[PDB]
């Protein structure tokens, strides 16, 4: 039995600009087992229209998934990724940094 | 160890009757199971493929259906047989997954569908005695067995000498001939020879029997004709050795 | 194209 | 360019929620082209790149038939392994299978792979000779003896060196516009350096394919900073890939350091420096 | 057509090499089979092959060429008992696709030809009788009659294993008195040479 803590990155498909529809991506990789909870947040609220890549895995058998939604970024709105996995003692929130 | 049995071996049924073919495998688990048909020639059409219990893949739009109620139990059925459902139905299994892909076949189910049972006749059987000339020319004795006037054309002919089935000295025609080649529903004839030494035929303690298993109607088939019902039965004819 | 041989149970 | 085809299979038991979850994906290089999910409505292998849609109904019927036979193998395997490892019926367990082939810039065979894991750990792997097995433990040695007796390696060798390379070659031709594209990375530079003495410079690479890339930070000469802070290459989601690398420098010595981007689609290795 | 093999019948002499061939069109195919089927019976695997080249198992050699897309079977030292329908099959699309079969007849070698026509009488009445053309060699063919109510069977290979003796036989019979063994066979009989006893 091995379990592996997910790595989490949250980012836009294209370089962010306020008024241009874009894609918000949360990439979770390097985790085991495969059951995982990933939600995209708009001001701490769950976004309902969120699709994900087909389950795949690396050389070391650890899983990766892309979660995505189209969004129009603004100066104002705060976006995040909320991830839970049996390896996480509690849900992990990584906020979208427009420059990360 | 590993084993695949199918049942029944031969069926003669009227158009419109139901079909049930059964297939059983022992000595493996979670096999791939297949129904194939051989009709209007050799070579095999896949009818149904099952990757596992409850899972049936239908490989051609058709009047038949299949189920797999347990791991090792495969069933083929029809509510209403058509003339065109006649064929040799073969059950096969392969190892779970995708190995070499070797198929293990059952012994097959031969289905004949008839428009009319009225044309079903068992064989008349007669044994013909060796020619004294042949015995003088060759010191060999050839017995001939004639099975005549049967329909449809599935009979199994065997030879029994002193109540033991023989194979040595035997050759049976591979296909029956039509007693009237012109007629679509012609009855059929089949010939076999048994050859023994002249001194084995001459020994009168020796008993020769030609046996023809015929596949015909079942007990519950409807029958409207005067004559007795032409069911599945064994018709035999005999001869003793003649030192004379 | 998937394998069509060499897939056996453990 | 070298190329690969790979199939990835995951099955997860879920006692009291019916049959194992099974997911299969095929890849050519870093592009997914098929998948099967036992929980979707189709119960079919389905296309995931435009160039595999060229394949006719016999392809889809065939790959559907074969992917289900793989799924059925994993179902048995999850049962067998609970036995080998003396485990309860209560737990969720994972089996994984990966196989495929690499070819060189001449599209000839380089290497074959067929590997199996249980609960995220190596179980059994085909070695590079495509006839020997590595068995992780006592349980995998039972599997090893059974797969030797049945010549599983000989069957796999026939696919890995033959079938796999020619269907890879067919995909690389039919998908020429996608798979043999080489999108050079759009690069740029950020200065987020809110320390008194120290600045941190991230050197960005967006919209590149394939995913293979190198982001060296260099100084006066040397070529190396064992202190670079690079994030795992990530999907943009449009079929391209993103990456950056970071080095911490003095606030004075801004423009003594150089980012050396290396990608297949760049004529010459790029070389970027902080522009005010 | 996915799996193509000639129908035959392919005739080969006892002791010679029978050559069966099969072509397949699907380059997804990953293993290859020859099955043997006796009349009335179910198919039985002769061998499989999944590697380019030859595979020998006693008298049988499979050959596979994935570039040409052909599978062959060679049978060294053919016996009458090899007479059967040979089914080529291809494992593609997760299942076995079958050819329509090649029928092989191995004609037996008759050491000591002794062509004769005999009358045999029924062990119930003398009345009904059949004609037996026997002991001719495998070059003689037997023709179906130019007469209704005359029945003629094809030749058939009979083997007294223990004597070391094979013989060819055909049978003729009629529902009529008009009919003699004298001239029952409207086919290529062995000239004077065929013995016709004086009953």
């Amino acid at each position: 039995m091995i379990q592996r803590t997910p790595k989490i990155q949250v980012y836009s498909r294209h370089p962010a600009e306020n008024g241009k529809s874009n894609f918000l991506n949360c990439y979770v990789s390097g985790f085991h087992p495969s059951d995982i909870e990933v939600d995209l947040l708009k001001n701490g609220e769950r976004i309902e229209k969120v699709e994900h890549s087909d389950l795949s895995f690396s050389k070391d058998w650890s899983f990766y998934l892309l979660y995505y939604t189209e969004f129009t970024p603004t100066e104002k709105d705060e976006y995040a990724c909320r991830v839970n996995h049996v390896t996480l003692s509690q849900p992990k929130i990584v906020k979208w940094d427009r420059d990360m | 160890s590993q084993t695949i049995h199918q049942w029944p071996a031969t069926l003669v049924q009227p158009v419109g009757s139901p079909l049930s073919l059964e297939c059983t495998v022992e000595g493996t688990s979670n096999p791939n199971l297949y129904w194939y048909r051989q009709a209007a020639g050799r070579g095999l059409q896949l009818l149904f493929y099952s990757v596992g219990i409850g899972q049936i893949s239908s490989e051609v739009p058709q009047n038949l259906s299949a189920s797999r109620p347990q791991d090792r139990q495969f069933i083929l059925s029809s509510k209403k047989l058509l003339l065109s459902d006649s064929g040799f139905y073969l059950c096969a299994w392969s190892e779970t997954g995708l190995g070499t892909g070797e198929l293990f076949f059952g012994e097959g189910s031969r289905l004949t569908v008839l428009e009319d049972l009225k044309n079903v006749f068992p064989p008349e059987v007669a044994v013909f005695e060796p020619s004294e000339a042949e015995i003088s020319h060759t010191q060999k004795a050839t017995l001939v067995c004639l099975a005549t006037g049967f329909y449809p054309d599935h009979v199994e002919l065997s030879w029994w000498v002193n109540g033991k089935e023989v194979h040595s000295g035997v050759c049976t025609d591979p296909q029956p001939l039509k007693e009237q080649p012109a007629l679509n529903d012609s009855r059929y004839a089949l010939s076999s020879r048994l050859r023994v030494s002249a001194t084995f035929w001459q020994d009168p303690r020796n008993h020769f029997r030609c046996q023809v298993q015929f596949y015909g109607l079942s007990e519950n088939d409807e029958w409207t004709q005067d004559r007795a019902k032409p069911v599945t039965q064994i018709v035999s004819a005999e001869a003793w050795g003649r030192a004379d | 194209l998937l394998l069509g041989i060499g897939i056996l149970v453990l | 360019g070298s190329h690969s085809m790979r199939y990835f299979f995951t099955s997860v038991s879920r006692p009291g929620r019916g049959e194992p979850r099974f997911i299969a994906v095929g890849y050519v290089d870093d592009t997914q082209f098929v998948r099967f999910d036992s929980d979707a409505a189709s119960q079919r292998m389905e296309p995931r790149a435009p160039w595999i849609e060229q394949e006719g109904p016999e392809y889809w019927d065939g790959e559907t038939r074969k992917v289900k036979a793989h799924s059925q193998t994993h179902r048995v395997d999850l049962g067998t392994l609970r036995g080998y490892y003396n485990q309860s019926e209560a737990g969720s367990h994972t089996v994984q299978r990966m196989y495929g082939c690499d070819v060189g810039s001449d599209w000839r065979f380089l290497r074959g792979y067929h590997q199996y894991a249980y609960d995220g750990k190596d179980y059994i792997a085909l070695k590079e000779d495509l006839r020997s097995w590595t068995a992780a433990d006592m349980a995998a040695q039972t599997t090893k003896h059974k797969w030797e007796a049945a010549h599983v390696a000989e069957q796999l060798r026939a696919y890995l060196e033959g079938t796999c390379v020619e269907w890879l070659r067919r995909y690389l031709e039919n998908g020429k516009e996608t798979l043999q594209r080489t999108d050079a990375p759009k690069t740029h530079m950020t200065h987020h350096a809110v320390s008194d003495h120290e600045a941190t410079l991230r050197c960005w690479a967006l919209s590149f394919y394939p995913a293979e890339i190198t982001l060296t930070w260099q100084r006066d000469g040397e070529d190396q900073t064992q202190d670079t802070e690079l994030v795992e290459t990530r999907p943009a989601g449009d079929g391209t890939f993103q990456k950056w690398a970071a080095v911490v420098v003095p606030s004075g010595q801004e423009q003594r350091y150089t980012c050396h981007v290396q990608h297949e689609g760049l004529p010459k290795p790029l070389t970027l420096r902080w522009e005010p | 057509q996915e799996v193509e093999q000639n129908s035959g019948p392919l005739s080969v002499p006892e002791g010679a090499i029978a050559s069966l061939n099969c072509t397949y069109s699907d380059r997804g195919s990953q293993s290859f089979f020859w099955y043997r089927q006796y009349s009335g019976k179910s198919p039985e695997l002769i061998m499989f092959i999944y590697s380019n080249g030859d595979k020998e198992d006693g008298r049988f050699t499979a050959q596979l060429n994935k570039a040409s897309q052909y599978v062959s079977l060679l049978i060294r030292d053919s016996q009458p008992s090899d007479s059967a329908t040979y089914l080529c099959a291809v494992n593609v699309a997760g299942k076995s696709t079958f050819g329509d079969g090649t029928t092989l007849t191995v004609k037996p070698n008759i050491q000591n030809p002794d062509p004769a026509v005999y009358q045999l009488r029924d062990s119930k009445s003398s009345d009904k009788s059949v004609c037996l053309f026997t002991d001719f060699d495998s070059q003689t063919n037997v023709s179906q009659s130019k007469d209704s109510d005359v029945y003629i069977t094809d030749k058939c290979v009979l083997d007294m294993r223990s004597m070391d003796f094979k013989s060819n036989s055909a049978v003729a019979w009629s529902n009529k008195s008009d009919f003699a063994c004298a001239n029952a066979f409207n086919n290529s009989i062995i000239p004077e040479d065929t013995f016709f006893p004086s009953p």
